[PDB]
């Protein structure tokens, strides 16, 4: 079992929230992009590292790709909904919930990040992330689509100094 | 996607 399965599932739980978001912004005819809302996140999430005494720009870079994974997942929904908009499916009431588990998420990955630093800047990394994605695709039950979201999301794991 | 060249996602993949 990979030391870097947790932080992997945390990771894939934070990019299932693009599927409720993807709903309540097709319901409400919102953007999916938000650029100034990305870099608030992005700069609070560095802040949240330099507390910590972590890297902010390998943080940041991690969480840029996370985040262009759930946008990614939100374009392939709206592409599915434009062809039948009849499939769009019932949205969340608010987004209040969705907050809450990007908050909560962000927070595990960033500790998870932390607690496994060693390794993250490690030879071994790729291999123990490759294991990791594998278990994580099983458990969670992942399609072709969050498949390839997962990949984007981590990419930059094996970079810690 | 969309940023400004000072943002941080400007910094990189985009």
């Amino acid at each position: 079992t990979s030391q870097l399965a947790e932080l992997v599932d945390a990771a894939a739980e934070r990019l299932e929230v693009a599927d409720p978001v993807a709903a309540f912004k097709w319901r409400a005819q919102l953007p999916i992009e938000d650029s100034g809302r990305v870099e608030q996140q992005l700069a609070k999430l560095g802040e949240d590292a330099r507390s910590q005494h972590i890297d902010p720009d390998y943080v940041t870079r991690v969480f840029d790709d996370q985040i262009r994974a759930t946008e990614a997942i939100e374009y392939s929904r709206f592409s599915d909904w434009k062809l039948n908009p009849a499939s769009a499916p019932p949205e969340p009431p608010d987004l209040s919930a969705s907050r809450s588990a990007i908050d909560s998420l962000n927070n595990r990955m960033l500790s998870q990040i932390w607690s496994h630093w060693s390794l993250l800047s490690a030879p071994s990394c790729a291999a123990q992330l490759d294991r990791a994605k594998r278990d994580i695709v099983r458990s969670r039950h992942l399609d072709s689509l969050y498949q390839r979201a997962l990949t984007t999301a981590t990419q930059s794991y094996c970079q810690a100094l | 996607x969309q940023f400004e060249q000072w943002h941080i996602r400007g910094r990189y993949a985009c």
